Formats: structure tokens, C-alpha cells, sequence
């Protein structure tokens, strides 16, 4: 039925489910009951609902770069689908369901891969709260106490929280103000970052404060990860402008009172920032452990050429 | 059985993950000396690994690569098992011997992975010669295909840089870097070559008193004050034996303190190596991925002996001696494969293809 | 055949030099004898015969269909074999290079940024074959151009780009410093690229894009399918012979940033893949 529309509405007026596959346990699902029982034509009438629905779900606030990554990826299992059918429906909703078993466990296997980094005694240091880093980082407690230097940036700030679920299971955080990570960051080493949506080109999308950030290490000498899984790799190199953001209210930012001087004042509120590729230094992924300049190819294992 | 253990002094703080090893002889308190189980053969090799009588990191894939041939002609195949998974299986704590011996590998395993894929695909009907004739067989043709029949061919395009005026510069001992370096003076092209070797193990003169016999001219510098040599160079060809994911270099301990002390002179810097000696990992730093060695070594007897044996007895005062380091892929250019010289950024690229 | 190609391209306003050269192989590749493979060996020599006259990009189209013809020898036949079938094929070949520059615009325009100083050093076709569709449908922009010392070829880009009616001012060649404090997304094109990803073209560039990397704006590059070499050079004064006589100079793939093809858009990285997974 039309409940996707119930949906085109819940991410329309926001209240994210965190990003935790919830989005894409969504768009499968939506995709799987489209894909169930709809009308049927041979020729890709399926495929044409799918870029109908498609653009119709990508008409939701242009962030949720999940969505549509899902989207095109459903697509791409048509099109080799269709290519090996050269009952279709069996193969379709079998693939996809496989797709989505392999969705069920990337915050595992993108973890275990965490004893081959992080030493004893190593400074580490984050910025921003985000699921992926800390069941990341909750693996490497069978290793020594090294220390966590967690940035409280980007308000409204959601990070300290995870500066409560890490300390009272882990190693010794300390919380540091966003304005404080030029004094710091001389004396540390191996920064990781997570990622609200990655790029062709290679380039990060994140929290307000990546970059500032990304650049210090730049000028150090430290290395970044971004630890990030996969269906999140973005076609479209960074083309549209301001739209690649989210402005908030500035009430967060500044309050409602202290009159008139809101009068004649701008105010700002910018939620994400640009990363360009020059500067990570390595990608922690779902199944390799890939460099920065291969990650190109990596888009091209897939997607296919209707990248709009 | 197969205790290991003996570890011996204090590793310096920071990282503990790997285990420093002395020279106890491993079963010099342990082992038997009927058969002993464990090793037909690999307790011979596996014995003459930890003196340091091997150490080169390449034909230690020719040595494990030999002891695995003779073992695998001499397996068995018993009256209950299909011989694939038993002596698939049968491998597994041998070489888990060898590995306790020494830190096991720099890529040497591609070999032993390669070695458990051959054994896997064995056929489930045949004679135990036919495949084990077969097994050992194949086992020949590997190593002379990617050992054997490549380095010879990746020399053909090392001549094309190598030409007449210019000031070359290896670093240490190296394997290929003497071969494809050495089968350029007979075709003529006069150079210069300078060496450059480092202060435990030196292992340079294994290249000076090689090449002297050639009749190329040299000269020798400790990698301590290798600031000389720099502004008049005009390459370093510094090969080596790991290239990992990430356009990582895993050379010995020396290299790239010279290649990021090199481009700040404008000398270009172009590495050497094989075909299966590029593994699949990554690293981003040195302390994940090295292997202490035996912190006793450093002794020099330059008069009074000052204390070296007697900081045992002095408190807190932990000696390292690193084994291997890491050159990020900013700082490197070319590297010279046996499939064309590819550029740094591609040593993905190459994984792909032939898998 | 001399008289032939110098025939082909006195008539053409437009078409590669290359391209050129690549339909009077074409032509002088349909009438001639021996339908055997030690012919081609002919042409090969037709091959050198062709590449009398520099300009790099003639060679890279000589191996180019070179390649192109010579893969041929698989699916094998005797006496009509399908090299015949790529002069169709061929002509279909040199028809998808005839088409490219149009894919290399509709791809390339985006990257303007109304109210952009685009910034050019050279005369380039398909620059002015994708700027043209860039006014041609889209913001404004200035133009700054230097004119190329033994040429005064960046004249010939001014009174062009003034018919296409933009803003155009063009400083000589000494003074890019003084230019670039005033300007962003400097935008060249390329006569070769070797297969790190690094390109040649006129002997300005690097005088330039040295200066790009140290006040941060971009350096974009773009080029059709044919400039691609299996060469490989590691420092200046080692390029080839293809040279107050210099022509031609060399950019080091640590600053091109994103270039454009007719693959599609590309990182300058992954053109290693693109001929490695041709050329074996």
C-alpha cells in the first residue's frame, strides 16, 4: 500500500533512527514490497517504478545519502539480474535478500579488524559520536590502556555521550572543547573519524568540525582513518553546492533571547563540512582495508552507469 | 607439545604485542632426538633460522618451499582419510613450528596460502604417487615461474633508466637489487654505484665484497651520515620485500630514513620488487607490524667496554632494536614489477589481476 | 600519403591533428597489398613514415590503432580477416572519436561556479568546445589567458573567446603570480598524458602549476581517449626527443587534481588501470 508514503512523510520532518541500518532496513524494505507485488512488464517497467519511487524518495531532505545508495545498488542487482536472464521475480527478491543478510553484520566484521591497529600506550583521537567507532574502538579492550581524546564539538552537540558509554567500560577518555584541538593534537597520534556520507571523489561529508580538524593532522603528520562501511559510497563528485549541507535553526545556536540585537545580525548554523581526499590517509571498510586513490574503482564494483 | 616461550628481558613499553626472542635454541631443553614428531625435516630448517644462517627474505620461500616438497614426499595417506584434509590439516602446526621460531613471515606465507589452495584442490581419486608426484610437481613449476623465471625478466626493464653518467645507490643487502644492478655492467654503460649499510647485522658488505668481483667501482657510507652521498646522487634504487595495499614499502629498518631524507634534495627514489612478494594487508605505522630481535647484539667493544652486558644489572634502561619500518606512497615513485613499472598509487591494481 | 594526411587536415577547422593522421591510416591502411601478418609490419613503417614531420599525440595514435588493428590477429582467419571488419568496426572507431569531445563538455560543464575566473595557459579545441557550452547554457565568468612565447598562440584563444562573448583580459607570461591572488579553478588542457597521470602539453604548464599547489586553488586537466602512453619518465630533462628551443614540459601527478575523458570523469590515479587494462 501506500504506507511508503507514511515514510516519504517520516523523512520529511526528520527524528533519524540513527543510522544504524535502519534507514536501509527501511529503503529494503520498502524496495522488497514494491519489488513484491506491483504492476508487471518485462521490460524494465519494474526498473522504471524503481526510478519513479526513486526520485520520488530522493524528494526527502538531500542528506540521507542511504537511501538513494540502496536505491541505486537495488538497481544494479536488476540490471546483472536481467543480465545472467538473457521468473525473474525468485532471482530478484532472492538476491536482495541476500543483500540484506550481508547488511545484518557490518558492525562486527568492520571490528575485528581493530587488534592489527591500535597499540599499547597510543594517544588515539576521535570527534563526534558515531555507532562504527565505538563498537570499533570496544574491541580493542582486550589490548592495553592507551587513552581516548574526544573533541566536544558541533553544537548542538551529541558527543558527549559517547564519552559516557566509553569511560565507564574503557580506557581513560578525556573531553576537550572543540576550541582546544590546536594545543592537543601535538601531542598525539592515529586520529579516526566516522563518516556521515563518503564521495567519489574520495571525500568525507561529515560532522561540522572534520575539517579544523583534518587539516591539523595534515600539518602533524598523523594519520587518519575514517572507519566506514560499505553502501555508503557516493556517486556524484561534489557538483551541487549548498545543498550539501543542513542548516538548522539558529536557536541552537543563539537564544531567543537577548532582544534586538537579533535584529540586524546573520547568523549561521551549518550541520556538515567538506573532507576533500587529500588528506585521509586510510579506509577501514566492510571488506578490504583500501587506500584513499583506489576507492574509485571500488564505486564501479557497484554501481552501473544510471548515476543520476 | 612444542612449549616456545623464552622470552627474555623487558620490551620497552609501548608494545608489548610482539615478542622479543633470544637464542635459548628453542628445544636445547625441549625437543627429542629419535624423530621427534613435530618435524621430519622443518626441526633442521627451524633450527637454522634462529642462529642466523638463512635471513635474506627471499629463498627463505625457497628454503620453506624445498622442506615442504621433501615432506610432502614423504606423506602417507591413511586408511581412514581423503589425504586433502588430512594432510591439509597435518601442516598446519609444523609450520605453526616455524612460525614460533621466528616471526614467521615477510610475505612468506603467500606461499603457504598458496601451498594450502594446491593441496585443496587435489583430486579425490587418484594414485598417492599421481598426486603427491603431482603436488610436488606443481610445486616446482611455482617456484620457477614466480622465482626463477621473472627476476631475470625484471631486469630487462631496469637498463632502460640505468644508463651511462649516472651515480646509483643501494642500500644493504638485497636480492634482486644485486642481480638487476650486476647484468648491466656486461652489456657496458659505465656508472658509479655507492653503498650505504646500517650499524647492527651491517650487511652491506655483503654487497661490496659481491660486486668488487663484477668490476663496477664503489664506495661505502654507514647509514648514520648518508647526507653525503645525496647531493651527488642521481637515483637510489632501494628494493624491498613487502608492498602492502596502501602503497607501503616494508623494507628493512633503515630504508625511508633515507628516501624522506632524499627528496628534500631532489634525488628521486625508485623501488624494486617481485610479483607475490605484495601482500594483501595494510598498515599505517611501524608499531603493529615489526619484530624485535635478540637486544644483546649491540655491543661495541671500543675500548673499555662500556656497560652494554651490564645493563641488565642496571635498572631501567630497555634496549630496542627494530626489524623492519614503513615508506608511505608519498615519498616513493616508481616501482619497477615484473609486469611493466607501474606507478606506486596502482599496487592494488596488480592484486586483481592474475587472482 | 605525406601529401595525403597534410590533405586531410588543410581542410579542417577542427578534428585532431591526430585524428588526422588516424583516418590517413586508415585510408592508406584499405589500399595496399598484402593481407598477411608481416604486412602490418609494413605499416609500421608506414608507422614511422607517418610520425616524420614531433607532436607526441601522433605517436600515442600510431600505437593507438596500432593496437587497435593489431588485436586482430586474434579471432583468427586467413586473407580476410576481421581488421575488416574494424574498418566498419574502425570507422566506427574513428566515428566514436569523432563524438568524444561532445561527451568530455556535457560531463566537464558543471564545474563552473558562476562568478568564476577560469584561467588558461595555451589554445586548446576542446576547452573552448566545452567553455563555449558552458556560456552557452549557464552563469557568467571571466577568462584569463597568457599567450605562449613562441606561438603568441593564446591570441588566437582571445579573439575566439571574444566571439563567443565573455569577458576576456590576457596578461603576458611572466607575471602569474600576480595573476593568481585574483583568480580560482585554473583549467588546461593536454596534449599527452603519461601513465602516472601526468601531463605534457606547452612549455608553460609546470611554470604554472607549481604556483596552483602553493596558493591552493585546483589544476583540472582534460583530454580525449587519445593521449594515453605506455611512456614513463621520473624527472625533467628526461623526456624524449620532442623538443631557447623547448616545447614541451612535464606536471608531476602530485597536483593534477580531477581530470576528464571519454571514459567519464576520472581521479588522476586510476589511469594506470585504464591502460593496464589494455595494454595486457
Amino acid at each position: 500500500s501506500e504506507r511508503i508514503e507514511s515514510f516519504v512523510e517520516t523523512l520529511k520532518r526528520g527524528g533519524g533512527p540513527r543510522s544504524s541500518e535502519e534507514m536501509a532496513r527501511e529503503t529494503l524494505g520498502l524496495l522488497r514490497q514494491i519489488i513484491t507485488d506491483h504492476r508487471w512488464s518485462n521490460a524494465g517497467e519494474l526498473m522504471e517504478l524503481i526510478r519513479r519511487e526513486g526520485r520520488r524518495m530522493t524528494a526527502a531532505q538531500p542528506s540521507e545519502t542511504t537511501v538513494g545508495n540502496m536505491v541505486r545498488r537495488v538497481l544494479k542487482i536488476i540490471r546483472e539480474e536481467y543480465g545472467r536472464l538473457h521468473q525473474l521475480q525468485s532471482n530478484i527478491i532472492e538476491a536482495i535478500n541476500e543483500l540484506l543478510v550481508e547488511l545484518e553484520g557490518t558492525m562486527e566484521n568492520i571490528a575485528a579488524q581493530a587488534l592489527e591497529h591500535i597499540h599499547s600506550n597510543e594517544v588515539i583521537m576521535t570527534i563526534g559520536f558515531s555507532r562504527t567507532v565505538e563498537a570499533f574502538l570496544k574491541e580493542a579492550a582486550r589490548k592495553r590502556k592507551f587513552h581516548v581524546i574526544v573533541a566536544e564539538c558541533a553544537p548542538f552537540c551529541q558527543g558527549h555521550e559517547m564519552a559516557v558509554n566509553l569511560s565507564k567500560a574503557g580506557i581513560e577518555t578525556t573531553v576537550m572543547t572543540d576550541a582546544a584541538i590546536f594545543a592537543v593534537m601535538s601531542r598525539v597520534n592515529k586520529v579516526i573519524i566516522g563518516t556521515k556520507t563518503i564521495l567519489a571523489n574520495g571525500a568525507l561529508r561529515a560532522v561540522t568540525g572534520t575539517h579544523t580538524l583534518a587539516l591539523a593532522a595534515k600539518h602533524h603528520s598523523t594519520p587518519l582513518i575514517v572507519c566506514a562501511p560499505m553502501f555508503k559510497l557516493s556517486p556524484q563528485f561534489p557538483n551541487e553546492e549548498d545543498s550539501f549541507h543542513k542548516f538548522v535553526a539558529p536557536e541552537e545556536v543563539l537564544p531567543f533571547t537577548e532582544g534586538d540585537i537579533l535584529e540586524k545580525v546573520s547568523v549561521h548554523c551549518p550541520v556538515f563540512d567538506y573532507v576533500p581526499p587529500e588528506l585521509i590517509t586510510l579506509f577501514i571498510s566492510n571488506i578490504g582495508g583500501n587506500a584513499p586513490s583506489y576507492i574509485y574503482r571500488l564505486m564501479s564494483e557497484l554501481y552501473h552507469p544510471d548515476d543520476h | 607439545q612444542v612449549p616456545t616461550r623464552k622470552d627474555y628481558g623487558s620490551k620497552v613499553s609501548l608494545f608489548s604485542h610482539l615478542p622479543q626472542y633470544s637464542r635459548q635454541n628453542s628445544l636445547t631443553q625441549f625437543m627429542s632426538i629419535p624423530s621427534s614428531v613435530i618435524h621430519p625435516a622443518m626441526v633442521r630448517l627451524g633450527l637454522q633460522y634462529s642462529q642466523g644462517l638463512v635471513s635474506g627474505s627471499n629463498a627463505r620461500c625457497i628454503a620453506l618451499l624445498r622442506a615442504l616438497q621433501q615432506v610432502i614426499q614423504d606423506y602417507t595417506t591413511p586408511p581412514n582419510e581423503e589425504l586433502s584434509r588430512d594432510l591439509v590439516n597435518k601442516l598446519k602446526p609444523y609450520m605453526s613450528f616455524l612460525t614460533q621460531c621466528r616471526p614467521l613471515s615477510a610475505s612468506m606465507h603467500n606461499a603457504i596460502k598458496f601451498l594450502n589452495k594446491e593441496i585443496t584442490s587435489v583430486g579425490s581419486s587418484k594414485r598417492e604417487e599421481e598426486a603427491k608426484s603431482e603436488l610436488r610437481a606443481a610445486i616446482d613449476r611455482y617456484v620457477q615461474e614466480k622465482i626463477v623465471l621473472a627476476a631475470q625478466a625484471i631486469s630487462r626493464f631496469a637498463y632502460q633508466k640505468i644508463s651511462n653518467g649516472d651515480v646509483i645507490l643501494v642500500y644493504g643487502c638485497s636480492s634482486l637489487v644485486s642481480r638487476i644492478l650486476q647484468e648491466a655492467w656486461t652489456e657496458g654503460r659505465r656508472f658509479r654505484v655507492v653503498v650505504v649499510d646500517s650499524r647492527p647485522w651491517l650487511e652491506g658488505r655483503h654487497t661490496l665484497r659481491s660486486l668488487v668481483h663484477a668490476g663496477v667501482p664503489a664506495s661505502y657510507l654507514l647509514i648514520p651520515a648518508a647526507s653525503y652521498v645525496l647531493p651527488e646522487v642521481s637515483k637510489v634504487l632501494l628494493g624491498a620485500h613487502a608492498l602492502l595495499a596502501n602503497g607501503s614499502v616494508m623494507s628493512r629498518v633503515g630504508t625511508a630514513q633515507l628516501a624522506l631524507v632524499a627528496r628534500a634534495h631532489n634525488v628521486p627514489v625508485l623501488v624494486c620488487c617481485e610479483t607475490y612478494k605484495f601482500c594483501e594487508r595494510v598498515q599505517t605505522d611501524a608499531f603493529v607490524s615489526n619484530e624485535l630481535d635478540d637486544p644483546d647484539d649491540l655491543q661495541c667493544k671500543r675500548g673499555e667496554h662500556v656497560a652494554l652486558a651490564n645493563w641488565q644489572n642496571h635498572a631501567s634502561l630497555r634496549l630496542l632494536n627494530l626489524v623492519y619500518d614503513v615508506t608511505p606512497p608519498e615519498l616513493v615513485d616508481l616501482v619497477i614489477t615484473e609486469l611493466g613499472m607501474i606507478p606506486c598509487s596502482s599496487v592494488p591494481v596488480v592484486l586483481r589481476v592474475k587472482s | 600519403l605525406i601529401e595525403y594526411f597534410k590533405s586531410q587536415m588543410k581542410e579542417d577547422p577542427d578534428m585532431a591533428s591526430a585524428v588526422a593522421a588516424i583516418r590517413t591510416l586508415l585510408e592508406f591502411l584499405k589500399r595496399d597489398k598484402g593481407e598477411t601478418i608481416q604486412g602490418l609490419r609494413a605499416n609500421l613503417t608506414s608507422a614511422i613514415e607517418t610520425l616524420c614531420g614531433s607532436s607526441v599525440a601522433v605517436s600515442s595514435g600510431g600505437e593507438l590503432f596500432l593496437r587497435f588493428i593489431s588485436l586482430a590477429s586474434l579471432e583468427y582467419s586467413d586473407y580476410s580477416k576481421c581488421k575488416k571488419i574494424m574498418i566498419e568496426r574502425g570507422e566506427l572507431f574513428l566515428r566514436r572519436i569523432s563524438l568524444s569531445r561532445n561527451k568530455i563538455a556535457d560531463l566537464c560543464h558543471t564545474f563552473i561556479k558562476d562568478g568564476a575566473t577560469i584561467l588558461t595557459h595555451a589554445y586548446s579545441r576542446v576547452v573552448l568546445r566545452v567553455l563555449e557550452a558552458a556560456v552557452a547554457a549557464k552563469k557568467r565568468f571571466s577568462v584569463y589567458v597568457t599567450e605562449s612565447q613562441p606561438d603568441l598562440s593564446g591570441k588566437k584563444m582571445a579573439k575566439a573567446l571574444c566571439h563567443l562573448n565573455v569577458p576576456v583580459t590576457v596578461v603576458l607570461d611572466a607575471a602569474v603570480g600576480y595573476i593568481m591572488e585574483k583568480a580560482d579553478l585554473v583549467i588546461v588542457g593536454a596534449e599527452g598524458v603519461v601513465e602516472n597521470g601526468g601531463i605534457i602539453n606547452k612549455i608553460g604548464t609546470n611554470q604554472m602549476a607549481v604556483c596552483a599547489k602553493a596558493q591552493n586553488k585546483p589544476f583540472y586537466v582534460v583530454a580525449e581517449s587519445f593521449k594515453f602512453v605506455r611512456l614513463f619518465p621520473l624527472n625533467q630533462q628526461d623526456v624524449p626527443d620532442k623538443f631557447e628551443h623547448p616545447w614541451v614540459d612535464y606536471t608531476a601527478p602530485s597536483l593534477i587534481t580531477l581530470l576528464f575523458t571519454d571514459l567519464g570523469v576520472l581521479t588522476p590515479s586510476a589511469v594506470s588501470d585504464e591502460l593496464i587494462k589494455l595494454y595486457l
